[PDB]
């Protein structure tokens, strides 16, 4: 996370920008109907 | 002649359910519950050490204990026996600290013994800082554990009858009309029907077969086949529903087919629904629909069909469902045509980034070959992280009228959109297609809005242009 000291060509006022960058975020996968547990249980759909 | 025996079997099938899918799931959350008792006595402690320390100065070195004491809390409650039930209840001991106030005393119990298992009495053991010392220390390393339960976890019975053959005949006799119908179902452990109408007459409608089979077996699994066919002069039935569980995967297929043979409005219609799922549910919906029809004596005639398809695809990576439509129709009214055609395409896309979702429509139809040109109601829609898009309404019409001086209007809006970034809101608007036409030079309109903002660059731009008979007027409006 970056602050960039600006003079914006839309606006007269000059500026300090906080920008954010992008940020991609690795979800990540899972499995369903086939056993599921969540740390607390774990149960097997298919069993029952 | 009427038969509706039956040869009794009160006899059934046990098959023993699987409780231990249950008895193990439980354990699992003891499992759970015994790391978090750890942890939560972990926060526990860090607080008792501290009480300790701050006791110490109090209890043991000032002279503020032992005076006037009490003898230890303990509680025996005397063993029993229930022969009814078959319930032995051993002894239970509860100990408090008498020092102090009510404070918890350690304690241990095993469970007592039942006849069955419905419930299964906890046994626990629980170890506490006593009050007798001023020393306090919790035992985080000593976790508390249930004992898990099992209710029978294989004493319960799924009941699959041993019924059996159910029979039933129905037969007359007569010299215009013959029936005898049978229907004859088994039921050994699987499901086997059949059904056979027989009729005969006559007269030609009055005579017909009436076939059905359908089979259903459970032994792994339920998995049904039915099958019914007709045999009418009139109407034609097929008719095919197939239901399979192939212990892991599901198919689903309706394959039915139909058509009438009414002679001035014959019809054909057919039916295809296979739902799949191996791994992703996969589902095919084919809907096609033929009509004939003539009314001779009324002079109008009509031909067409309205086919649908749907694709629907239910994928984790993303969702896609797509949809289309198409009503057909061609006929003639009293010697005047009637002309009907409509086409849709619905597409709507989801995903966990960007959905979508346009759909395209075609009105096109006209009667008597006026009034025609039903065009473009269409519109379309983006939706992503990043920014928004949208076009709503774009259309185009012209509908011409064929009596007195030919009349057209097809007023309709023109494209218009919006687009939506960061730092940048950008809106423009066009709109009022107008078509003029006779008494005195119809409306003839436009308008076209511009509006783009930049925070302090904010440029507005409006316009308006009217033409009607023998006069005309523009208005112009600019902000910059």
């Amino acid at each position: 996370v970056l602050t960039k000291y600006s003079q914006p060509e839309d606006s007269l006022i000059p500026f300090f920008e906080i920008t954010v960058p992008e940020s991609q975020l690795t979800v990540s996968q899972f499995t369903l109907p086939k056993s599921v547990s969540d740390g607390i249980a774990a149960l097997d759909l298919n069993a029952v | 002649s009427v038969k509706a025996q039956y040869k009794k079997n009160k006899h059934r099938h046990s098959i023993t359910n699987p409780l231990a899918v249950l008895c193990e799931f439980i354990s699992q959350s003891i499992k759970s519950f015994d790391r978090h008792f750890e942890k939560n006595r972990n926060n526990a402690l860090d607080f008792v050490t501290k009480s300790y320390n701050e006791t110490k100065i109090k209890f043991d070195k000032y002279k503020a204990e032992k005076s006037h004491d009490e003898l230890p809390r303990t509680f025996q409650i005397p063993g029993y026996t229930v022969p009814v039930v078959n319930v032995e209840v051993s002894p239970f001991t509860i100990e408090m600290s008498a020092f102090g106030y009510v404070f918890p005393k350690a304690v241990s119990m095993p469970s007592f013994s039942i006849l069955g298992s419905d419930v299964r009495v906890p046994s626990y053991t629980l170890i506490l800082p006593s009050l007798e010392l001023p020393v306090l220390h919790v035992p985080r390393n000593l976790k508390l554990s249930l004992p898990d339960f099992k209710e029978l976890c294989t004493i319960s019975h799924i009941f699959i009858p041993a019924m059996g053959n159910i029979t039933y005949d129905f037969s007359f006799k007569s010299s215009v009309i013959t029936l005898n119908t049978n229907a004859e179902l088994f039921n050994q452990s699987d499901i086997v029907a059949h059904l056979l109408s027989s009729s005969s007459s006559v007269i030609d409608a009055l005579q017909y077969k009436l076939e059905g089979t359908t089979r259903l077996t459970r032994k792994r699994g339920l998995k049904l086949a039915t099958a019914l066919s007709l045999s009418n002069k009139f109407v034609e039935g097929s008719h095919n529903s197939t239901v399979s569980l192939t212990t892991k995967n599901m198919e689903v297929s309706v394959a039915t087919t139909t058509k009438a043979q009414i002679p001035i409005l014959r019809m054909n219609f057919k039916q295809e629904l296979n739902g799949n799922t191996k791994s992703k549910p996969t589902v095919s919906s084919s809907m096609e629909f033929k009509y004939d029809f003539n009314s001779s004596m009324l002079y109008s005639t009509a031909k067409g069909a309205v086919d649908h398809k749907l694709s629907l695809e239910s994928l984790t990576s993303y969702f896609s469902i797509e949809s289309s439509t198409k009503g057909d129709v061609k006929g003639s009214v009293l010697s005047r045509e009637y002309s009907g055609t409509i086409a849709s395409e619905a597409n709507t896309y989801l995903n966990s980034k960007s959905t979508r979702s346009s759909v395209k429509l075609q009105g096109t139809s006209k009667i008597d070959d006026i009034w025609n040109l039903e065009v473009k109601e269409n519109f379309a829609g983006e939706a992503t992280l990043q920014r928004i898009y949208s076009l709503w309404e774009h259309s185009t019409k012209n509908h011409l009228q064929l009596e007195g001086l030919f009349f057209t209007n097809g007023e309709h809006t023109s494209k218009a959109t919006l687009e939506l970034s960061p730092w940048q809101m950008s809106a423009l608007v066009q709109v009022h297609a107008s078509q003029p036409s006779s008494f005195h030079d119809f409306p003839d309109l436009g308008q076209e809005v511009a509006l783009n903002a930049n925070t302090k660059n904010q440029k507005i731009r409006w316009k308006n242009e009217v033409r009607i008979h023998s006069g005309s007027f523009q208005s112009q409006v600019e902000l910059s």
